[PDB]
């Protein structure tokens, strides 16, 4: 089974991953305006699975700018599916070989989509306007079962994004945390035991995103 | 598993990103039935990006597969308010007629002073770094055959200062090292740049250096995406950089942190300066206060019996460059720098200490800077200061060192190499002027002489390059006659972007090519630039999308009925639909291939040029007018295949050059028709062509070096990441120029762990990189040469007497307003600048109290034409914005995201406020100076609510009303809308 290690301390917010995800999946741009921030769109939507979140933060009297390239965590025991399964076990596929949590178009037939979205501790899944269909990151399932890495990972220039077998990614995350713990005494991994997409932050996770950890 | 990839049966080709100068490789997948791209992503095997791409490269598919690309040529008639679609044949023949008639009407054979100039004064051209090398070369060739002298593009604006400064210091204007080499740096100083946003993939290598223990430093008035990764971030007031840099020079000299052996061996520190040199209260000797120019002869070196500069290698002589430097820099103490820059002394000292530690022989510091101020009277000396500091620390020619003067566009290096600037032909050969009537006088003027046999003085080869360039254009003419075909500029007249638009405004320019540029957004003072376009009888605009320039006649406040200009809009191909080369910031010339076909019915530039040139040649062949020869004799057959179409392989071979007749050079024999193997073999007698001599060696009898994808490296090469088998770098594949300075006089590396070159005594050859100068080590007095082979004596210039504003950098205040005095001398502003109030006190209008700067964001490109028309990028940065401090926002009652109006004396525009802690006011002399910032990526043509050009607010760099924008600092007001 697969995993990701996302080292936010190496992200330059180049937005290569955000665009790359759209390019690979054929996702359209969605309506935005500038409301006083460089981050856009403001949040995940049906057509946007990878979102580079950007937050200015004054830390120890000095300005910093914290980046979080958000996407589904591919929870080891996915609550979105657990909920959806009460209605239709074929709506959200849990792929044994990769660990991918795959929202399918079958979500359109769910009578209770709200409960599926609220079950996500990370507030990730999104519904298209015209129906109950929902979508989110598909771990680039087609690429990863065809000898390629995810589009966002391939696109990333600084090694912030990493992909591989879960164990290797878990080990990588731990080692990287160890390397900065001294200097960044508030650094931590975000729910490292519960998810497949593991983010390292150098400060309180909530300074990166309100839903960074469960 | 089961899942098929969207790409399985697609044609797979390679390309190189068409945005910035990093040179990232791409892989393109094209549907074999539709001939359209179905995927565009990074090439995992490319050594620079390893498949990574920033937002811009990643969005490439959307650039090509774009419904906003006009499918057909568009014509706008005089006074009309709408485009009319026309056939390619109608457009091409009509343009040909306009070019022929307008050329004839404005062509000067003999000027009023009686000089033969053979010059067309009524047609001008801008563009473009967006074109392939092979397109750029035939474009300048065509334009010159027409007699044009007004030939400019991108490079004039952001890299002209760099070329001037670095050529003075090192002998060439190019970036000295290359992208991958950044990983070898011990300290990376990013100053006057923002590489994480503007050269994003560079951060792969910058972060690899950091992983190795490197210190990363960013010095910028704003905290940016780059700043987030740096060990040291230092804010400094706009335009105060010279103080910061000269303070570093003082620190280096006084603390003896310089690398003495390197300074003695490879710089002009030992040169004895003549008794005429002096400096007093801000003025060097020789200042003429009425002309505001210096008599530079006052600054020359004292010469020996042979006419070579005298040297004191002990560096003790009171007039040696070194001692003159010690004296000159003593005034730049830290307290003064902190006061004028606004940067805390403690932080300056941290930067100095960290950076100056690289003066060790086995350490390397690099400086990454990009545009800097556009005013040369601010920019040139700032780059000189950086260059000086690098020489004192032994950082030039070594791995992880250099002045990494980052290029802008993907092929701005190439468009500069190919002479799309008024003052140079391809290969950096000065353009003919009215007072140079014959070819013999031309070669005599431009061929430097040194009587010192230890100096390579490589430009002594000039006549080989001029002959070869001239023959590449008119191979059947003799050189004297062909030289006369080249248009000659009026003596002392500027034909650059600086004045091209002023002259257009004054009615002097009748026809204009806006070829792959958007001057209605990119030129200073857009309101006036846009009005200047109305003075034109015709304009040919060649671009991917309709835009602010091609459709200027329907822009803001324009009444189409009152605009007489005929506009021909020719939709062109995008990069992944083209085959040719582009040269990156590291001088890597990279071959690209067609993926999807040119989207119907767009045409690639090369073919557009071929079609126009041939039609114009046929008109002049039937009706010659005053002087048909340069036009009809131009060898366009060299540019096309047997079917009459643009052939990039043929043009690239011409650029490289080939034998026109059999000849022998040394032990090498050439037969007519054979490609020349190196510029060292080119001939002064007319025996060879070469469109651009620096490219000789790129496409030889052994093939297309730019198409090579060989990752083989020796252990030595691999240690520093040269990848000499990957594509090809000019000159002659020397990846790190000035590399002879990375070794001692014996040829032994100063940094054995990251050596660039090393002399192999048993084989009489250099190993590692190609040596920048192949001769034996400098200790060999009989056969060896000095390190800086393009300089007249072989020594880099610390003291550089060629610069019009002084042989050493000196601080002057860059702006009139608000009035800020500086503590370094009684000379307030640069004494060679002409736009300042002198006799009177500056009169600063309170209507425009804030300083506004323009810069970029990662997601947009240039005027934004390309990226505003790319949905994924526009989604991320959808509107003009104004970044401002909390303090200023509070003062003006502005809240985050509010619409605000920016106004200057030139015009006004709206933006969305971005209140940020990343900008703070500067405090200088009891005064709180506020600077705000805006991007220059927007324009009225699209989208509807995106905003317009930042240049609506800007003035020029000088007395011009339009032209080169002073883009970094100008006065405005900001008000809540
Ligand atoms: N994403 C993107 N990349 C680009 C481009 C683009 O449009 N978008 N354009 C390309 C081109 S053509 C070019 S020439 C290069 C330009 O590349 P850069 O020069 O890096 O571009 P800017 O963003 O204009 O300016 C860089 C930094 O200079 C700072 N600055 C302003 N004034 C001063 C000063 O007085 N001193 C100092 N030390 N810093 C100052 C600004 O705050 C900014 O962060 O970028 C190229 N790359
Ligand atoms: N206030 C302010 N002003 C500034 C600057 C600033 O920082 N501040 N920057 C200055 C610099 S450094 C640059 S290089 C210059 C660029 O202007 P320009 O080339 O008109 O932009 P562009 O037109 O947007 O980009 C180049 C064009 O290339 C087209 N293109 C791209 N590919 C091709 C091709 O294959 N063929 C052809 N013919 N064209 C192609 C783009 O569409 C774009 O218009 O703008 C200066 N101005
Ligand atoms: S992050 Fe949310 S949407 Fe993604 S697997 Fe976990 S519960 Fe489901
Ligand atoms: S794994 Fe694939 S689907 Fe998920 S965020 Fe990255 S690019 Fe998008
Ligand atoms: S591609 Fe990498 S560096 Fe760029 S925004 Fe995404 S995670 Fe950050
Ligand atoms: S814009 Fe520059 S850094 Fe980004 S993908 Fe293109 S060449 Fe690479
Ligand atoms: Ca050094
Ligand atoms: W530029």
């Amino acid at each position: 089974s697969k995993g990701f290690f996302v080292d936010t301390t190496r992200c330059t917010a180049c937005r290569g991953c955000q665009v790359a995800c759209k390019q690979w999946h054929g996702n359209p741009a969605t309506p935005t305006e500038n409301t006083g921030f460089h981050q856009n769109p403001p949040d995940f939507n049906f057509h946007t699975y990878k979102l580079v979140r950007m937050h200015e933060q004054e830390i120890d009297g000095r300005i910093d700018w914290l980046f979080f390239p958000d996407q589904c965590r591919h929870c080891i025991a996915p609550p979105c599916k657990a909920t959806a399964d009460m209605e239709d076990e074929s709506a959200i596929i849990h792929d044994d070989a990769t660990g991918c949590v795959l929202f399918t178009p079958k979500t359109k037939d769910l009578e209770d989509y709200e409960s599926v979205i609220s079950a996500c501790p990370y507030d990730v899944p999104r519904k298209v306007a015209e129906s109950n269909q929902m979508a989110k990151c598909d771990m680039c399932i087609d690429r990863i079962t065809n000898g390629l890495r995810p589009a966002c990972v391939t696109s990333c220039p600084t090694g912030a994004m990493n992909f591989g077998d879960l164990s290797e990614m878990e080990a990588m995350a731990s080692a990287r945390l160890a390397e900065i713990k001294a200097a960044y005494s508030d650094a931590k991994l975000c729910d490292p035991d519960d998810v497949r997409v593991i983010f390292l932050t150098a400060h309180n996770p909530k300074l990166y995103h309100e839903y960074a950890v469960a | 598993a089961t899942m098929a990839l969207k790409t399985v049966d697609a044609k797979q080709t390679t390309s190189v990103c068409c945005y910035c100068s990093v040179g990232c490789g791409l892989i393109v997948h094209t549907d074999k039935k539709t001939n359209r791209a179905i995927n565009v992503e990074g090439d995992p095997d490319h050594p620079i990006n390893e498949g990574s791409l920033c937002a811009k490269g990643a969005s490439t598919w959307q650039l090509a597969e774009n419904e906003r690309r006009p499918a057909n040529p568009l014509y706008r008639a005089p006074g009309s308010d709408q485009w009319e679609e026309k056939s390619w044949d109608w457009m091409l023949d009509t343009i040909a007629e306009r070019v022929a008639k307008t050329r004839e009407a404005t062509f000067v054979t003999k000027n009023a002073k009686g000089q033969v100039v053979n010059r067309c004064d009524g047609i001008a051209s801008v563009g473009s770094a967006a074109m392939d090398n092979e397109e750029c070369w035939i474009y300048q060739a065509w334009l010159r055959s027409l007699g044009l002298f007004y030939i400019e593009h991108q490079a004039r604006i952001x890299h002209s200062a760099t070329v001037a400064a670095l050529a003075e210091s090192y002998g060439r204007g190019a970036m000295t090292n290359h992208w991958i080499d950044l990983k070898n740096s011990d300290v990376i100083l990013m100053m006057g740049s923002n590489p994480a946003e503007n050269h994003p993939i560079s951060f792969k290598w910058v972060m690899r250096a950091k992983d190795k223990g490197a210190t990363l430093i960013h010095v910028d008035p704003r905290y940016t995406r780059t700043s987030t990764k740096c060990d040291l971030y230092a804010p400094l007031r706009s335009g105060s950089d010279i103080a910061f840099l000269n303070g570093m020079t003082k620190y280096i000299l006084e603390k003896e942190l310089y690398f003495k052996d390197y300074v003695v061996n490879y710089t002009n520190a030992s040169f004895i300066v003549g008794e005429g040199f002096a400096f007093e209260e801000g003025l060097f000797a020789g200042y003429n206060k009425e002309t505001r120019k210096y008599d530079k002869s006052k600054w020359g070196f004292e010469r020996d019996e042979n006419g070579n500069p005298k040297r004191d290698e002990t560096l003790k002589h009171p007039r040696c460059v070194f001692q003159i430097m010690k004296k000159h820099y003593e005034r730049y103490d830290l307290d003064k720098i902190s006061a004028i820059c606004g940067t805390p002394k403690e932080l300056i000292l941290k930067v100095y200490d960290a950076y100056c530690a690289t003066g060790k022989p086995d350490k390397a510091g690099t400086i990454m800077y990009a545009m800097g101020w556009t005013q040369h009277t601010v920019g040139v000396q700032n780059i000189r200061a950086m260059s000086i500091n690098q020489l004192l620390l032994g950082n030039i020619g070594v791995a992880g060192g250099g002045v990494n003067a980052l290029r802008g566009e993907a092929n701005v290096q190439g468009s500069t190499d190919h002479g799309l600037l008024m003052h140079i032909y391809p290969g950096y050969l000065g353009t003919a002027r009215a007072s140079i009537p014959t070819y013999e006088e031309y070669t005599k003027k431009f061929t430097p002489v040194s009587k010192d046999p230890q100096s390579a003085n490589w430009w002594s080869n000039f006549p080989k390059y001029s002959a070869s360039y001239i023959k590449s254009m008119w191979p059947d003419a003799d050189l004297n006659e062909a030289y006369g075909y080249l248009p000659k500029g009026e003596d002392g007249k500027d034909y650059s972007w600086l004045t091209l638009f002023d002259d257009m405004f004054q009615g002097k320019i009748k026809g204009f090519f806006a070829w792959g540029q958007n001057p209605a957004c990119s030129g200073a003072n857009s309101n006036k630039t846009r009005e200047a376009l109305t003075k034109l009888d015709w304009m040919v605009n060649v671009n991917i999308f309709d835009n602010e320039t091609g459709s200027f006649w329907r822009g803001p406040d324009m009444d189409p009925k009152k605009i007489k200009t005929e506009v021909f809009f020719l939709p062109c191909a995008v990069a992944i639909e083209k085959e040719g080369s582009i040269s990156n910031s590291g001088r890597w010339m990279q071959w690209r291939y067609v993926g999807p076909e040119p989207r119907k019915n767009a045409i690639p530039d090369g073919d557009l040029i071929v079609e126009l040139a041939k039609r114009v040649q046929k008109l002049l062949a039937k009706t010659p007018g005053k002087l048909a020869a340069p036009v009809t004799k131009l060898k366009t057959d060299y540019w096309v295949n047997d079917h009459g179409h643009f052939d990039p392989h043929k043009i690239a071979k011409l650029i490289n050059g080939f034998a026109l007749k059999d000849f022998k050079v040394g032990d090498v024999e050439y037969k007519a028709g054979q490609q020349i193997a190196t510029f060292g073999h080119l001939q002064a007698d007319g025996s060879t062509t070469s469109g651009c001599w620096i490219y000789t060696g790129s496409y030889t009898e052994k093939g297309n070096m730019a198409a090579r994808r060989d990752k083989t490296q020796t252990d030595m090469q691999a240690k520093i990441g040269l990848y000499p088998g990957w594509t090809w770098a000019w000159p002659v594949n020397r990846r790190i120029i000035y590399n002879r300075a990375s070794v001692d006089l014996n040829g032994k590396p100063y940094a054995p762990e990251k050596a660039v070159v090393e002399w192999n005594a048993a084989e009489k050859k250099w190993v590692g990189d190609v040596p920048d100068g192949p001769w034996p080590p400098q200790a060999d007095k009989e056969k060896g040469k000095r390190a800086f082979i393009m300089k007249p004596e072989g020594y880099a210039y610390l003291y550089g007497p060629g610069r019009e504003d002084g042989p050493l950098p000196e601080y002057y205040e860059p702006m009139e307003c608000p009035v800020i005095e500086h503590p370094f001398s009684k000379t307030l502003h640069n004494p060679t600048a002409l736009h300042f109030a002198t006799e009177e006190k500056a009169v600063c209008d309170p209507r425009y109290p804030f300083i506004c700067s323009t810069y970029r964001v990662t997601e947009h490109w240039q005027t934004g034409l390309m990226t505003r028309n790319t949905p994924w990028l526009l989604e991320a940065e959808p509107q003009m914005f104004c970044e401002m401090s909390e303090e200023l926002a509070t003062l003006r009652g502005i809240k985050n995201g509010d619409k605000v109006i920016l106004e200057s004396v030139r015009g006004k525009l709206w933006a969305k406020a971005i209140i940020t802690k990343r900008i703070k006011p500067f405090a200088i002399q009891g005064q709180q100076v506020h600077m705000v910032g805006i991007p220059w990526h927007y324009g009225w043509s699209f989208p509807k609510n995106g905003g317009d050009a930042a240049n609506i607010l800007t003035p020029s760099v000088g007395n011009p009303n339009t032209g080169i924008p002073e883009t970094k600092a100008f006065m405005v007001n900001v008000t809540k809308a």
